[PDB]
DNA sequence: CCAGAAATTGGCACGAAAATTGCAATAAATACAA
DNA sequence: TTGTATTTATTGCAATTTTCGTGCCAATTTCTGG
């Protein structure tokens, strides 16, 4: 399956998610330091032969945090600054997302 | 059978106070080894494994 | 009336198929034709793929 | 690992770096045994009852009327398999005696030097344990996987390194050879083959 | 030449905070086994008697190895070698502090009944802890807070790709095919051993020469064959099924292999053998060649409409819906009859469960 | 402090522990020297 | 499920269970009806094989002219008629047992045929260069006093030391009466199961009838006539009347 | 592995010996069970052919109306139906031994088509034109006696005197008295070790039961009892009655 | 609140249709010797 | 001028196994009147 740019990541709290818009991506002007979120991605895992212990993980849980894994964008250590713009790059025949 | 002693066993140093150099022997060649090497293939590239 | 074994000369109409032949190469993937095509290589002396050593 | 070669193959270092010790403890001039080597010439390995010495460099046309004359009198080889017969032939204890021999009769300043030289090299040889065959290659060690591993990169690419390609060159020269020599092929394409597994050992 | 670095995995880790930790001999080789058995999601592989077996001394009961294992169940993250997914849940709550408005309902039921929360009760949970609704949405908010993976914040490895074999573009406003160039396998005769054949030459090397260049000459020429009806039937293919490509799936046109094998004059086991294990790349995404052959029912217009795009609807209506009252299958076939699509309770059901959806029961919420 | 796999280890443990004190061993670039050679052909080992 | 009773009987059974470590060629012989493939069949079961192929073969229905290529097979041009490459029983039961049926009726030029292969256990096809080896176990069955036959001269001496490593003899029914019961009441209620009648049981006088009748063929016999018994029957009892077929 | 002590069967193993430098056609009778098989690969081990193949052909598993293509071998289009050239098995086994198993068993028809090839070497393929020569000692085995054949009349005189330049009969067990006690021991050994038992001898009663019944499949016979012996044993010692089945 | 009634779900079964796998030499065109 | 040996061009049929949709009903969960 092919990686999603997306603001739910399963793992993280709603804190770490507050600078990020609908789409998943930082806003203009907020000041960010080292190992805050930039662009949030998750990748697909990938099938599994759903043994009742990932059962109970999936019915108590949910469903979101079992298929993918996050693989998001995060500023280095020892780097900070503002965010001044922002740049999105999407294939023909894609869909766009509202910051585009 | 006892984990003390083998996980102590891959920890130990050799001992040695010269080096030796000299040609090398099919036989000694062979001896050295674990298998021979006959595809020249690397990683399968489906399942990722050798 | 009889049913035997037997080497004679006689006149006879005769089927035969003639399909089996490179229809093994369709199925196969990538991967599975590069190897057969390396071993093919291998015993023809005659056939040669592009390098670029 | 090890690779089992389907001809002997001579080692590089003990042939192209000066001065030659496989010229040197054969007596032979560079030149003629690179052109034995790479499948250019003849030597002679017995020279049997004719007129032909145990060291005489010929020709294709040479050995071809040597062959319609003579016949099954002489043998005469091509390769690294005629330079380990040579090798593989030759008696220390006799050839230093003899060297000592013609050195203290002979008087001379170059072939003092020269035979000086050949005295020394025989007697390190015979005094460590070491045999001239082992000079020339039949089985090839393989380095461990963990010391050239493979670059990855972003998109699933692995690429190679320049020792696997090498080693993957050797081995379909090796396998492409065993399966010539298995099915009884044409001389002459066995000895272009023999050639280019030599190449691609060096 | 870069030859790579070393990573830290979540065993790396584990084993450097057992090497700082104050244990002795044979507590170092329990932990060092219990940290063996413990996989990438942060949960106990194997039972204690294992472990224990392993050990391979009888001077050790199992009451060393369980103290050991909750030694190591404290360490970075904390709820790793859980053995099951309440006693991570527990480990974790026994860290907090005990202002928390809710740990003690958490805590009760998360040990005593964690069925009921999974099966989506509600209602007998309810009666049996004696709660009302005010604080058990606390309660199940607050057991949602929790880790039920912390093997995964020292997350290691890279996925994996696949390289296509046909590849379609949209181009002057028609979609195009065309073979991926990078893959496609080809061979070439050796002109030094072919131009050794001659005539003067002895005839054991000549026929043994000719034969081999026969036999080169048929491979490329099946090689060729081969490349150019795979071209053919990937054209057809997509050619067929042109409104996917377009408006991605609820459009798939219900086709089998007779239709493709009409199309480009062939057999049918010859299609079937060309669409296996080989993969095509649009804009939408890597679909194999046989992802584009499905069934059908009927519709009552009297067309029929395809089972990928009935899947496509189910989970859109049930992604959509109100959690006070999931949708059952009843009231899945009843909303896609009005589209006129004349298809079972039974096939609905079906179609939920390849998809891996549990029932409506199931899938109730406490809003 | 630059290829000693398992003095690494023991040293970052003993400064932890307060104990300024090593354990060197073989630096792990000797034994890839020494496999290098053995590659080639030459039979290179340490006595004793 | 099958009944054994008699002692003679449970000795079989004790043979056959002793003999289970063995793959040697077995040897069966008794009357007509007396139960010769039911022993063979559960010698299979219980042998190391059992999973394996179970080849019985009639060989008294293999024309005399093709014999040999039903046993051995033939090649692509062994003969006018030959199109492709055959196997035969002896390769088709390769790792399994194979099942001769009735070997009595087997005449001396085909029994010749039968030599090297039951011990050597390698062949040639018809046609064919190469050797042929397989891993057979030879059960062989018949209702003829196989010595007999021998010392008179009807079979082959150099057949029947290779065959009989183990034989078996299954006595008469006759000498079996502590069997007799069972194997009636067995047959009467699985008939009154497959015909949906009523009856249940035999009336003393019937059961004397039974157990006083030399019965010729055995539990075949005994089969029909409960079959019969059960088909004309109209009672909840199958008394004397019912069972006028024996004299 | 083979067992030889009684004083017949010590001159056999010394002639088999002393012929060892020739090449001439062995025929060899006896009763069965004696041990034909077992000579006959003696001799072929025996000899300056020993890597050679061995061949073993049963003459009278061969159908009758393609013995000639089974022994000589046929050429493309020699038939409808052959459409390919194939060897025989005098040229599968030239340059070693060929066995002819049960040679009694053969007609007069068929006695008369191998008639030239025994002496000479020398034939010609179905439907070829050159002459092929091969180099085969042939071996007979025959249970029959093959000279009260030829004086009957259904055995042909002219091959008996071809196969027949050296003869070989082996004595029936019943009058190798001195074997009978050594090959039971060789065949409780080799069971016993096959089927993991525990027996290891005979009881005295067992030996004298042993030496005095009169073999009528000889060796065979023999392997057949001890075999049943083994399988059927106890104890550690075979008594007699575990041997009641003589 | 309780208990009977009703709706829901999935394992098994049925026929029908669809996908998969074994089979191995010929038809015809063209250049060459009388 | 022709009859014949050699070289390209043939990528299907026929069993057999597997998957499709949909009905029956036992077990389970939800609902409603007294
Ligand atoms: N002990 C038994 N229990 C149940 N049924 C039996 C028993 N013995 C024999 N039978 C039945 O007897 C019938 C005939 O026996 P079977 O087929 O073994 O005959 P047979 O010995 O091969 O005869 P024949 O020599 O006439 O071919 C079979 O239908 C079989 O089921
Ligand atoms: N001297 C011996 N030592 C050991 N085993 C022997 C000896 N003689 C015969 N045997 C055994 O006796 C058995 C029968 O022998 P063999 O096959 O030679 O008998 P045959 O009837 O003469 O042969 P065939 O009928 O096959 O031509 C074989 O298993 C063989 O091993
Ligand atoms: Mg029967």
């Amino acid at each position: 399956g092919p990686e999603e740019i997306t603001a739910d990541i399963p793992n993280v709290g709603e804190a770490a998610l507050s600078k990020l818009d609908e789409s998943g991506i930082v806003y203009i002007g907020a000041e960010v330091t080292g190992g805050d979120i930039l662009v949030g991605k998750v990748t697909p895992k990938g099938e599994t032969q759903l043994t009742p212990e990932e059962k109970l993980l999936r019915a108590i849980f949910g469903e979101k945090a079992s298929d993918v894994k996050d693989s998001s964008l995060r500023v280095p250590n020892g780097v900070s600054g503002t965010v001044i713009d922002v740049q999105v790059f999407t294939r023909d025949g894609v869909e766009k997302d509202k910051r585009a | 059978k006892d984990l003390l002693k083998f996980l102590k066993a891959q920890t130990k140093t050799e001992e040695f106070d010269a080096i030796k150099i000299a040609l090398a022997s099919p036989d000694m060649i062979r001896s050295w080894s674990f298998g021979e090497v006959k595809k020249p293939e690397t990683i399968n590239y489906r399942t990722f494994k050798p | 009336m009889k049913q035997g074994l037997q080497l004679r000369l006689s006149q006879q109409l005769a089927m035969t198929p003639q399909l089996q032949q490179a229809i093994r190469l369709l199925q196969l993937s990538t991967l599975e034709l590069q190897q057969e095509l390396q071993q093919a290589l291998e015993s023809n002396p005659l056939l040669e793929q592009i390098d670029t050593h | 690992g090890h690779i089992e070669l389907a001809s002997p193959t001579a080692h590089i270092w003990f042939l192209k770096s000066l001065p030659s010790r496989i010229g040197l403890l054969l007596d032979m001039p560079l030149r003629d045994i690179e052109r034995v080597l790479y499948f250019e010439s003849y030597v002679v390995i017995e020279g049997g009852m004719t007129n032909l010495e145990r060291q005489q460099i010929l020709t294709e046309e040479q050995y071809l009327d040597a062959l319609e004359e003579f016949g099954d009198e002489f043998d005469a080889k091509m390769g690294a398999e005629a330079i380990q017969a040579l090798l593989k032939s030759m008696d220390l204890e006799q050839e230093c005696e003899q060297l000592r021999e013609e050195l203290n009769e002979t008087n001379s300043e170059t072939k003092r030097k020269k035979l000086t030289k050949r005295i020394k090299l025989l007697e390190a040889f015979v005094q460590s344990g070491n045999k001239p065959e082992w000079m020339i290659l039949t089985v090839l060690p393989v380095l461990p996987p963990d010391l050239r591993p493979l670059v990855p990169l972003d998109g699933g690419r692995f690429a190679t390194s320049d020792l696997n390609d090498l080693y993957r060159r050797v081995i379909n020269r090796n396998n492409r050879l065993k399966r010539l020599l298995d099915l009884a092929a044409p001389d002459i394409i066995v000895r272009n083959e023999k050639r280019m597994l030599q190449e691609a050992v060096d | 030449v870069y030859q790579g670095e070393t990573t830290q995995t979540l065993q790396d880790y584990l084993m450097w905070q057992v090497e700082l930790t104050p244990f002795s001999d044979t507590d170092r080789a329990i932990a060092t086994s219990i940290v063996d058995a413990v996989d990438e999601t942060g949960y106990l592989t194997v039972p204690l008697e294992d472990i224990l077996e392993s050990i391979g001394d009888e001077e050790i009961d199992i009451d060393e190895v369980e103290a050991v294992l909750k030694r190591i169940q404290r360490f970075d993250p904390v709820g790793v070698a859980a053995k099951d997914l309440r006693d991570c849940l527990l480990i974790q709550l026994s860290q907090f502090d005990k202002t928390t408005p809710w740990l003690e309902e958490a805590r009760l039921i998360i040990s005593d009944h964690l069925d009921l929360l999974a099966n989506h009760d509600f209602r007998t949970l309810m009666r049996v802890t004696r709660l009302k609704e005010d604080v058990l949405k606390e309660a199940v908010n607050l057991i949602q807070s929790l880790d039920p993976r912390p093997g995964q914040s020292i997350q290691t490895g890279e996925p994996e790709y696949v390289i296509p074999d046909v590849l379609v573009r949209k181009h002057n406003g028609h979609w195009t095919v065309e073979l991926n160039s990078d893959s496609i396998p080809r061979l070439q005769i050796n002109q030094h051993y072919a131009s050794m054949c001659n005539n003067a030459r002895n005839d054991g090397d000549s026929q043994f020469i000719r034969s081999n260049l026969q036999d080169a000459k048929w491979l490329i020429k099946s090689l060729e064959s081969r490349n150019d009806t795979l071209l053919r039937v990937s054209r057809c293919i997509v050619e067929q099924q042109q409104a996917f490509f377009e408006q991605g799936e609820e459009y798939m046109k219900p086709m089998v292999l007779a239709d493709i094998a009409q199309a480009v004059e062939m057999h049918e086991s010859t299609i079937s053998r060309v669409t296996t294990q080989k993969y095509l790349h649009s804009p939408r995404g890597i679909f194999e060649l046989k992802y584009f052959f499905s069934s059908h029912v009927n519709t009552e217009g009297g067309g029929e409409a395809s089972s990928t795009a009935i899947r496509a609807l189910v989970k859109k209506l049930i992604a959509a819906e109100n959690p006070a009252k999931p949708l059952s299958d009843s009231k899945l076939t009843s909303l896609l009859s009005e589209q006129g699509i004349m298809v079972a309770r039974r096939t609905v059901a079906k179609y939920r469960e390849s998809l891996s959806i549990p029932p409506s029961n199931q899938r109730k919420q406490l809003v | 402090k630059s290829d000693d796999v398992n003095g690494r280890t023991k040293m970052y443990k003993n400064i932890v522990d307060g104990n300024h004190q090593m354990e060197p061993g073989m630096p792990e670039s000797f034994n890839v020297l020494l496999k290098e050679i053995r590659s080639l052909g030459i039979n290179i080992e340490l006595e004793d | 499920e099958y009944v054994f009773e008699s002692p003679k009987m449970k000795e079989i059974l004790e043979k056959i269970k002793k003999i289970s470590c063995a793959e040697c060629p077995v040897l069966i012989t008794g009357e007509s009806g007396v139960g010769k493939e039911v022993v063979a069949r559960l010698i299979h079961k219980l042998s190391d094989r059992s999973k394996e192929p179970f080849v019985a073969l009639n060989v008294a229905s293999i024309p005399r002219d093709i014999f040999e290529a039903e046993l051995f097979g033939y090649e692509k041009g062994a003969f006018t008629g030959a199109v492709s490459s055959k196997e035969g029983f002896f390769e088709l039961a390769d790792g399994g047992t194979l099942f001769l049926d009735e070997i009595g009726e087997l005449s001396l030029e085909a029994q010749a045929k039968l030599l090297r292969v039951i011990e050597s256990g390698k062949f040639y096809r018809l046609g064919g260069r190469k050797e042929i080896e397989v891993n057979v176990r030879i059960l062989a069955a018949t209702n003829r006093n196989i010595k007999e036959l021998v010392k008179e001269g009807k079979f082959r001496e150099d057949l029947y030391y290779r065959l009989g490593v183990i034989e078996i003899e299954i006595p008469p029914l006759r000498e079996r009466k502590e069997d007799i019961i069972p194997l009636a009441n067995h047959f009467l209620k699985k008939f009154s199961r497959k015909y949906a009648k009523e009856v249940e049981g035999f009336t003393k006088s019937a059961q004397e009838l039974l157990l006083s009748y030399p019965w010729y063929g055995n539990v075949r016999e005994l089969k029909n006539v409960i079959e019969r018994a059960v088909l004309f029957s109209e009672g909840k009892f199958i008394d004397r009347g019912e069972l006028s077929c024996l004299v």
